[PDB]
Formats: C-alpha cells, structure tokens, sequence
C-alpha cells in the first residue's frame, strides 16, 4: 500500500502545483515571486512523490526502510518555503542567509543519521534538532520583527504562515524519531501516511492559505 | 468532518496492516503493527490539533 | 492539553492490552486487543470533538 | 484494570457530588432544586461505580461482560438529567411526563438488549434508538421553545447543557453497539474506560457548567 500512498501524494501535490500556477497567470510584477515560489516547493515535491510511487530510492538499511527521495525533497524545498516567509517578513540577503543555513543543518542532518546504522544517527538527529530550535528562534523573533514593519495584511498572512510553518514541523522530528530512522515504533506504512498528510499540509495547504489571502493584499 | 474522515481513512490504514500481520499467524508481527497504529492515531491527533490552532 | 493528555492515558491503556494479549502467544487474541484499541481511539476523537463543540 | 477503571470513575462521580452539594450550600430558595438534583445525578452514579469495582453486578452472558449497575446507574440518573434539562426550560408535569417517558425507554431498551442473546437485542437496541430520536426532537424542538420564554441567561444555559446532552448521548449507542453488548469490537476494557470519560463528561462536567453560570442568573 506504499506505492498508492506515494501516488495520493504525488497527485496532491500536483493538482497544488497546478493550482498555484492557474491562481499565478495574471499575477503583477509583486506577486509573482511568490507564486512561482509556490509552483517550486509542491513541483519538486510531486516530482519526489512519483519517484518513490515507481519505487525509486528506497533504501532497506539496517533492518529498516527508509527514502531518499523524501529526504531530497525536504532539503530542496523546505529552503524555499523558508524564502516565501522571508519575503513577506522583508529580510535582506544577509538574513535570508542565515535562516537557510539553519533550514539546511537540519535536513542535511536527518538525511543523513536516517542512511546512518547505530547510535550515531542520534548525534546527527540532534545537529538537527539544536538547528531546528535556532530556525523557530529566528521564524518568531527577528523575522517577526522584521514582518511588523510591513502592511498589517502582510503581517497576518507571514503570522498565520509561520505558525502552521512552526507548529506542523515540530512534529516531523518525533515522526523521524518513532519511525523507521530511529526506534521504529511506527510502520514503514504508517510512516509515509503520516508524511503525506503533514507534507501535503505544510506545502499545498500553506499555499492555499497565501492564495486566500492574495485579493485583500492587493485591495491594501 | 475533515479530521474525522482523515482518522477513519487513517485508522482504516492502520488496521488494514494488523489484519494482514494477523494472518501470519505471528503473535509478534500483529503486536508491532498494533503499536505503530497506536502511536499513528495519537499523532495524527497532534497534526489535527495543530492544524485547527 | 487535556484532550491530548486524556488520549495519550487511553493509548496507554489500549497498549497495555495488545502488550497483555501478545504475552499469550495467540495472534488472533493481539488482532483483538488492536482492533479495540482502534476503534477506540477513533471513539474518543468523536468524543473529544464533540465536547469541544 | 477494570475495578481500577470503576475506581477513578467512582472517585470522579465523588469529586462532583461534593462539588455541586458545596456549591449549593447557600443557594436561594429558587436555585435549591438545581443543586439537589446535580448532587442525585453524580451521587447514583458514583454508588454503581462502587458497586461494579467491588466486583458486584458483573455478567457474564453469552462470551460476553455486561455490567448490571452502568445501566441500572443510567435509568436512574438519565431521567434526573432531563428533569435538570426541564426545569430550565421551564416545562410543566405533562411536558416532563412526555420527556420522562422517553428517556426512560431509551435506558430500558439498552439494559434488555444487553441481557439478551441473540439477535433479539437489536431489535430492543432498535426500540431505544427510535426512543432516543424522539427524545432529541423534544430537547431540541419544544422545550428549547419553552426555554426561551425564561431569561436570556437561562435559555444560554439550557442550551449549552442540551447540547453538550444531545451531542455525548448520541455517542454512546454506537458504544453499545461495537462494545460487548452488540458485536463486541471494543474490549470490556476499551468500552468501560469509554463510558468513564462520558459519564463523567454527561453530569460532572455537565454540573460544573450549570455551577459556572449560577453567578450569571443571580445577577439577573
Ligand atoms: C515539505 C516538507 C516539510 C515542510 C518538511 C519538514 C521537515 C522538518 C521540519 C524536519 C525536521 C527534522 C528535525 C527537526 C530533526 C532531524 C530530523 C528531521 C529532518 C526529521
Ligand atoms: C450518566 C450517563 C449518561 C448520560 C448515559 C446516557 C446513555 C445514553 C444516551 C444511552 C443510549 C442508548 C441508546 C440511544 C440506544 C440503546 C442503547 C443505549 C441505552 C446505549
Ligand atoms: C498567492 C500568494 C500571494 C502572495 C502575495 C504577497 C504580496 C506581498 O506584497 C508584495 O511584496 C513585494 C516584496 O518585494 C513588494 O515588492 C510588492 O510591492 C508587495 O505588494
Ligand atoms: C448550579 C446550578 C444553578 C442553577 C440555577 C438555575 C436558576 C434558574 O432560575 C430559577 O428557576 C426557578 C424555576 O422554578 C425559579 O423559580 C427561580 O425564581 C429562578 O431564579
């Protein structure tokens, strides 16, 4: 049943892809950065999904299975949801620079203690982890901060974005930790279910949330 | 209702997987896909809650 | 905090039974302890939700 | 872990009664009837988690737990909820007579069917159920109708009380049917730890909402 929970992913993601580029066509020259960002984070991600529905990049180590594609995908477009929060908040190159340093410790990391047989892969959990907290520090602080200074439309939406961002994330480390990368408490099966769902929501439903709010920004 | 499908479609998933080790005939192999059922529904619990806050 | 402290009790509690029953050995005994335990975590979400409503 | 199941649900019923009998220390001349009949409602009921984890009233029928003092608990005290129900509302002896006779056909028809072997027991679920519906369109229709001829505080509580009632109670049919006394899905266990949470829920939590607005009313 893996590769059908792979193909709903692959089809949710599309039909979001497609979506966000639809919603995008008559975009004006402020607005479209952000849909084209959009159209990345869930493309790759379809793109993963269907990888892994034809049963590419599994990865039976030690015991266990575990996917690159997904890892891939997070290391790829985890970074650019970052830059879409980035740019409501108004960050400069610098800043950006710091918070996609942070996202990339942490995907690199549970990329790698999950292709990681013993212990270990907990120290590289943890590089993780310590990144993970740095990141929310900078999502609700200083690009908060940063975002204040922006419409009170833009405000709400990068608030409203960043908190299902922060809240939903949090749970893929304890996903990773009760799954098959770490004490395998949770079935390969239910590992990707739960996957497909929190991807799906923190991608296409992140991007619905910012085409809902399209129509009051531009009326500000 | 959203949520209350998901759990079912989830729960449905779930026990799809302890039908299936049941019929090994192993004790062991029901047991494991039982607690990962478990601990699922309790996730997706927290997904759900963060979801609506 | 409740709702997800209370269903973190019942998961426990249905634990303890799939744990119990796989101490027997019988796969048909755990598949039973599983499928309560399903059903009734499904139960308390609609018990949850409801109060909340 | 049954009798220690009974236990917590005997200590929860204790906790309210003590609750509600304090709360109604003082009570005016007009507000008496409320605490005296909250204090009846959890008071039945914690004597039959009592009874049950002392060991008493369990049966075994047909390969299946039944336990004699749950149901024995709700005739008794379902019908004390209703009355609650209809004082606010405002309801005279024949709307009580209609609304009684209803409930109690409802606790009847359960506690029969769990008796019964047999497909039979359906068809008694079946008389409930029917009973139940017709309870519902009493709560809902009429004596909301007649609730709303009181005070806008006392139609704001009966409606918070009837539906946290209508919402719960319809719970609990489906838990006899996948419990024991129907197909037997959930455990004795499962079930009785289900039943802990509503019955505690259905008239602690269902006092202390009554409790919560009693400043409220007087005011008015
Ligand atoms: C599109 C998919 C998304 C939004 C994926 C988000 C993934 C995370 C926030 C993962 C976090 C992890 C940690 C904090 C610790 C190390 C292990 C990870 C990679 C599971
Ligand atoms: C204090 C305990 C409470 C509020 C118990 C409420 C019980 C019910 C609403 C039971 C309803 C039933 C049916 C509608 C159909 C037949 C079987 C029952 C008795 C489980
Ligand atoms: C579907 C997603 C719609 C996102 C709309 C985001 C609107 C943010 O607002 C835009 O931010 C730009 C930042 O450089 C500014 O240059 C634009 O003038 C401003 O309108
Ligand atoms: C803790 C529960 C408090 C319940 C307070 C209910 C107050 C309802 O209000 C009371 O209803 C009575 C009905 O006969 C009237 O006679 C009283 O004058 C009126 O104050």
């Amino acid at each position: 049943g893996l590769t059908t929970l792979f193909w709903l992913g692959a089809i949710g993601m599309l039909v979001g892809t497609l979506a966000f580029a639809w919603a995008g066509r008559d975009a004006g020259s402020g607005e479209r950065r952000y849909y084209v960002t959009l159209v990345g984070i869930s493309g790759i991600a379809a793109v993963a999904y269907v990888v892994m529905a034809l049963g590419v990049g599994w990865v039976p180590v030690a015991e266990r299975t575990v996917f690159a594609p997904r890892y891939i995908d997070w290391i790829l477009t985890t970074p650019l949801i970052v830059y879409f929060l980035g740019l409501l908040a108004g960050l400069d190159s610098r800043e950006f620079g710091i918070v996609i340093t942070l996202n990339t410790v942490v995907m690199l990391a549970g990329f790698a203690g999950a292709m990681v047989p013993g212990i270990e892969r907990y120290a590289l959990f943890g590089m993780g982890a310590v990144a993970f907290l740095g990141l929310v520090y900078y999502l609700v602080g200083p690009m908060t901060e940063s975002a204040s200074q922006r419409s009170s439309g833009i405000k709400s939406l990068y608030v409203r974005l960043r908190n299902l961002t922060v809240i939903l994330w949090a749970i893929y480390p304890f996903i990773w930790l009760l799954g098959p990368p770490g004490v395998a408490l949770l079935t390969p099966t239910v590992d990707v279910a739960l996957i497909v769902y929190l991807d799906l929501v923190t991608k296409v439903g992140f991007g619905f949330i910012a085409l809902d709010a399209a129509a009051t920004l531009r009326a500000e | 209702i959203f949520v209350g499908a998901l759990t079912v479609l989830f729960g449905a998933i779930a026990y799809g997987e302890v039908t299936a080790a049941a019929a090994t005939g192993d004790a062991a192999a029901v047991q494991e896909a039982a607690v990962s059922a478990i601990l699922g529904l309790i996730i997706l619990l927290g997904i759900n809650l963060g979801l609506v806050a």
